[PDB]
């Protein structure tokens, strides 16, 4: 369940090389996999915790100045200096002013003057990092089989919750009758911290490309402040104005929090003060099957009074899924059920729940079915054939190939290399393909990284054109290079 | 500052929307307009220097749009 | 007298125009000048008291370190820090060190590490700017008036020393029996001051140019003083030793003293101790006659008998001097001096002290004369002849013709165009000639300073080569531009 | 231990030529290395303590001048001279001043006047020296893997400390169980002493070479002066000056401590408070592997129960080094170690701590291996699987390969010539190479010395071009010269 | 002086940082260059005669850059 | 350090004698020579780069002198 009506999703028919599935999940998604035997499963990856973070650096959004002063000497004769300048906890500047004669000096012409200001930070913000070893994930997989817990329940026992930390590797999935999943996460090459900079603001935080968070302007600390205030800089903020030439003074300015956010814009949202748990995983792994029997198995096929409890709407695709009602045989009673085609048998089913199974005799329970393209009959087929429903999709197999083409592609650019992890067990094609993409990706289409939206599509064109009208053969490759790739990115980038 | 060099180009794009997916990203061009309308002239100047500079037509067009966007 | 046997020395002939003569004064030198009538005078510079200047800068030569604390921070985990980095009066430094499970870390690779040493000194540079508000020159002048007192007697009231502060002007020199000689002296064009940097150094001193001064490394202070201990550029001393990897500690970086000295090598030394007597330089002044007297006109002619204590010298071109204990009557009057070709008369040589006058009975005075080339016949007396003296002066024709040529050139070398201010007066060809070589020179054989024998004279030899094989005319001016010009100026600069 | 987290150090797999392996050990570097057997070895040349040196140049840097007696004569007759011009310890110079009725004596003209002073000193260097008989090298080689007693902390016993030395050479070291390691080092031709001079300053000291340290300036002195003060120079130092014309006196050039500190810059340091401990200095050594059992090659393969007790971490390239704790029964059991691939044991576990053997159980051992360029799985269990975690390198082999080359230069230089001696008997290659590189290396490793960082590079520039033009493509001989030579050498030395 | 031609080139270049090295190794060129712009006059002229003497693309180049250094 | 800056250039001058006189006046070059003696290799080297480099006879001479000099 909780794998119906989510959009971020995909079906994985197969198990290859025996219990050998390859899957990737992007925090906000449901991963569904089918297999001739074993109740296909639903994988929801949620809370991805982290503990023991390094607060390296510490900028401040607000600033303030105190006990400011300033002085001069007289043209040339000395480059004026003030005592308190000693405590580098201030901020100062040497400037020139035509401090002449009557001014109260000596030999007019032009002189020096410095202003001092005891600095004071106000409402810093600070970042923080994490040792991969401490990225406590939470993956929760579960089996269907109707239930009141229906589709989408934020409570009950649902395939349990296997909290996984690379501080280990292979974990068991104890499932009531349903078996025991063997999951092997790849908590390391997933998101990729210690490359990331977990920073906050104030009850709102952000994950950020390291090499940036360690260069974006502002007056900083060190991640050892522990009573210091020797903000390397103090200069990025607070500025000195020299109106005309005299009363050369200093000033504080405004608490960047504003622009901060408004520059942190292109960056992903996150967590922090809620215990801290930076969402948005992009984690992959192997779903090891082997043990995953189909429960309730050893039971007849209980016949009798059947009813329905809802109609039949669908998102994902043919995700038509209907609940029923029952009275006939208490205890785990398998429920007859099919996917026939308009009267004339020659069924064409896509039953997606490895046989339902009634139970509580009072519990309505439901079912998950992927009917065909056009017309179709799902049939409860019980006693006198009791009930047959005809629904009707629209799933023209071709419109299918297309929306699929894209859909995958979308998941292509968003996972890069890793994307190929949906292709559980390759060899030659899918395997080498993953390979080629690896390098072809990391470089070139990722050798000019840092590029930007506009520019992106812009180069998409300028480049296609240096292509379009070229000179024999080669251009084909030039264009492609343009095609989708840059292009499709430019229109399908900016997360 | 907290004005420029945001978090664009990095490369941590995800499955979920970021901090200002549509809004800001579109706002950029939104403002080039703001400006480019405000003060025609540079449009003028540009496309002109354009006209005589380069001459490959696509050339002209290119530094025209280009130059224009560069001018804050 | 005074300018008598004191090397250097310049003899000038001028009353011209009807009132003045353009003359210079180079301390260790002296210009004896006169012309028609007047007690012919000996002018000499001597002492330049510069008063109550200011202290621009203040470096240090003796630098020591203390408290030296240091701390680090494991790989990544932020740039390492320590409070003490607050007290500006400390040298801090961030560095990297290979860290492992050994030093109790976590990652290894290389963490950060920093050092902190309070900074202090002994024996400071302490430059100084003077300000021509008071750059008082001291001038000593005087007549010859024989007198067995002597001719070098730097004691007593032999000419009386005098003051000259641009504070005011016109120096009206009172001078016994003569009157009052007047001088216009421009202390405001000599040592292009407040362009210079009078420097001190523990007890040593040196007139050192501004910019050179304001570039010399070493740590430096304000010129404000009181609390010093806030020297910048401490990076001239105290060094951070990072042997191979692990560990990194500091070192004072030795004293500086003598280094400093020899670092100098160009500045002209100077006694700056006793309220500083700033020797060296060249005061230029216009000299106006009249209101003078020789105390001889209206002073009889004195008759016969002359003892002659000592012989006859010459030195600087036959400027012979002689001492004669006159006898005859009393109450001194004139003494008839003469010089003609052996036997046959023709007063062939120029006398140089148109007042050979006796003072009292006993005081074997002295007169100075310039017997010409040849073995001129000197004589002194009246009727019974009383005296003749064979005196043969070598070369003296063309030999001295060129000799003085050089003398003069060198004058031009040191003190440039300002030297035309030694000719006499307005002249025309002269005055403007000066205003020509003036900028001309200011912009070629000079307008490219920062060299030496080697580099400079070498530049010559080459400007020559090229300046020797280029078709047409131009070449020529280029050739002389070099040789004797680029060159001579060269071989002489640096004395 | 001793070689985990020390960076920049090299390793050698396999010995060859029957225990006959070639090693070059430094101070910063260390050698990890092992054969197809024998417990790996950490090789660090540590204390290189010298014992008996002598003095041959007791240089001075702060001498005061006293007494000062100056005599004079008169033009021609006798070039002045005071006896003191013979009490060696006094300095003196023949000068000339003016000399006329004015000096108050002579008979006009410029002439003789010479002066002298007592040259007593203070600060003094002490350039000792040592024959290749008085320099003991202590080598710390340690038996990899074992206990959680840190893969570091120099302190405490871990691998012994053999004391090889030119007194003898080629020695053995008793390494508990495993065996007796026996190296055949050869101080003989490493350091290249006697060309070196141990110069102690105010306490610091630099080993700078003789063939210059002798040609250095200042006041000379032999070796055991003491009550000698028969200083051979002084002239260098102190200068009694005479300006513009007359008179003069003696002055000191000033303490040069500093300058010199800033002098020998560019010649390695060396502590100097307890006898001596002259660091740095590559030492060439033979390595005998024979008597060396890997210890416990006769055991069982644990049972299972390995709760790790330390993350893992990838260190200074390669050295991934885990720490595991095993509770159980077995006792003294070999660790079941495998660095495999994703499941399908294609296993490629280059563990480099051969036969890592659990000692007395209750003791968290640890080991170090070199996982591939991508992501490999790691495991150490057995029975019910026990343990397996996940890993990922970063760069990609080829990257490392280039870095193999980085060494290539940062090795083929520095420890030049001997650079070759870094490999274990390869005959043909290594052999002829050295025989040549020692030669052609000697040329531009002879004539082209003492030249500054920059200057060398320039030679590069002008050369690479002068080659470039080419008359019968021999220029390649030229470029190859520039290439990774003139350039590299230059662009990488001085430090 | 112990302030001129000091155990710099020689050799014995030990694979472990030296002394005032580094900081200095660069400070030097930095020193002159500064001077250079302190007196462009000399540069200007030199530059010229260089432009003249010998000359041949990089040729002229060399004479110059070299002399430039030459002067302190 | 302090060491590399001969106050000459400015040339405040005098008819007198500056601090360091002939001593430095010649040392400069003499020391250069001492050094030459030290690495005669490099002289042969420099002259080489010369004799071979460009040549107008002068050229050679010129650059030769320089290099040999320049070596700090
Ligand atoms: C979410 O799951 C919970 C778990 O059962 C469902 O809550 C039950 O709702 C029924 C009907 O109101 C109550 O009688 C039970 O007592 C509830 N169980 C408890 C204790 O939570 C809930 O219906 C589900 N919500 C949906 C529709 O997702
Ligand atoms: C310098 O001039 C002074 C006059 O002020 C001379 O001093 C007198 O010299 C005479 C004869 O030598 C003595 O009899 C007197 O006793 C001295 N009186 C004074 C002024 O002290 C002095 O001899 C001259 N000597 C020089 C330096 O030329
Ligand atoms: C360096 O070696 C020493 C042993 O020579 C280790 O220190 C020991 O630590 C244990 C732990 O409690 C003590 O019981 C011993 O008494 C210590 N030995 C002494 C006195 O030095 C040390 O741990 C090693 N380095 C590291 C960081 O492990
Ligand atoms: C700074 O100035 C404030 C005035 O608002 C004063 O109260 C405070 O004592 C001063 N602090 C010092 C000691 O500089
Ligand atoms: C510095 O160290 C000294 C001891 O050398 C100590 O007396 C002093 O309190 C410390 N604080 C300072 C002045 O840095
Ligand atoms: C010379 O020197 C000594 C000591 O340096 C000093 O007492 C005096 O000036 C002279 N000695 C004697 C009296 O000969």
């Amino acid at each position: 369940m909780r794998c119906i009506g989510i959009s971020n999703r995909d079906f994985v028919e197969g198990v290859s090389g025996g219990s050998w599935v390859d899957i990737v999940l992007e925090h906000g998604s449901c991963v569904t996999t089918m297999a001739k035997n074993k109740p296909t499963l639903d994988f929801e990856l949620i809370e991805t915790e982290a503990k023991q973070p390094a607060t390296l650096r510490k900028y401040c959004i607000e600033a303030k100045l105190t006990n400011t002063t300033t002085d001069s000497r007289c043209p040339t004769q000395g480059e004026p200096s003030l005592n308190e300048e000693q405590d580098k906890r201030f901020v100062c500047k040497h400037s020139m002013v035509d401090r002449g004669w009557g001014n109260g000096c000596g030999l007019f012409g032009k002189g020096g003057i410095v202003t001092c200001a005891m600095f004071t930070c106000k409402k810093n913000m600070k970042g923080k990092v994490v040792q991969p070893e401490n990225l406590e994930y939470t993956i929760v997989i579960t089996p269907h089989s109707g239930e009141e817990h229906a589709v989408g329940n934020d409570t009950g026992k649902h395939g349990k919750e296997i909290k996984i930390t690379p501080q280990s590797s292979i974990t068991e999935a104890e499932l009531t009758g349903y078996g025991t999943v063997t999951m092997e996460c790849s908590p390391r090459t997933g998101l990729d911290f210690n490359e990331m900079v977990l920073l906050q603001m104030e009850n709102k935080a952000w994950l950020v490309h390291r090499q940036w968070f360690l260069d974006l302007p502002l007056p900083w600390l060190p991640g050892a402040d522990t009573q210091g205030s020797n903000w390397i800089q103090k200069e990025t903020l607070v500025t000195f104005k020299n109106p005309h030439a005299k009363k050369q003074d200093v000033v504080v300015l405004g608490s960047q929090e504003g622009a901060m956010h408004t520059a942190l814009t292109g960056a992903t949202e996150i967590q922090m003060s809620s215990g801290n748990l930076l969402f948005t995983g992009h984690l992959k792994c192997r779903l090891r099957m082997d043990k995953l029997q189909l429960k309730g198995m050893s039971y007849s096929m209980c016949t009798g009074k059947f009813k329905v409890v809802k109609e039949i709407a669908e998102t994902q695709h043919g995700t038509i899924v209907i609940r029923v009602q029952y009275e006939g045989d208490g205890s785990p009673c398998k429920i007859p059920f099919e996917i026939m085609d308009l009267e004339k048998r020659h069924v064409l089913g896509r039953l997606i729940t490895v046989n339902p199974i009634v139970t509580e005799k009072d519990s309505p329970v439901n079912i998950e079915a992927e009917p065909p393209f056009g017309d179709s009959y799902i049939i409860i087929g019980v006693e006198p054939g009791q009930l047959k429903l005809n629904w009707f999709k629209k799933g023209s197999s071709i419109g299918q190939m297309i929306e699929t083409t894209m859909r995958g592609a979308k998941r292509m650019a968003i996972l890069g290399d890793t994307a190929w992890d949906f292709g559980s067990l390759g060899g030659v094609f899918t395997s080498i393909g993953k390979a080629l993409h690896q390098v072809f990706g990391a470089i070139y289409g990722a050798a000019f990284s840092g590029v930007s939206w506009i520019m992106k599509i812009l180069i998409g064109v300028i480049i296609t054109w240096i292509g379009m009208n070229s000179r024999s053969t080669s251009l084909s490759v030039s264009l492609v290079l343009v095609g989708v790739v840059t292009l499709y990115l430019g229109v399908m980038v900016q997360a | 500052s907290v004005a420029l060099v945001p978090h664009v180009g990095m490369g941590l794009e995800t499955a979920t929307e970021t901090w200002m997916s549509s809004e800001g990203a579109w706002k950029h061009a939104q403002r080039i307009e703001t400006w480019i309308l405000r003060h025609p002239g540079f449009t003028i100047m540009a496309a002109i220097l354009a006209y005589t500079i380069g001459t490959t037509h696509f050339q002209r067009a290119l530094i025209f749009i280009l130059l224009t966007a560069v001018a804050p």
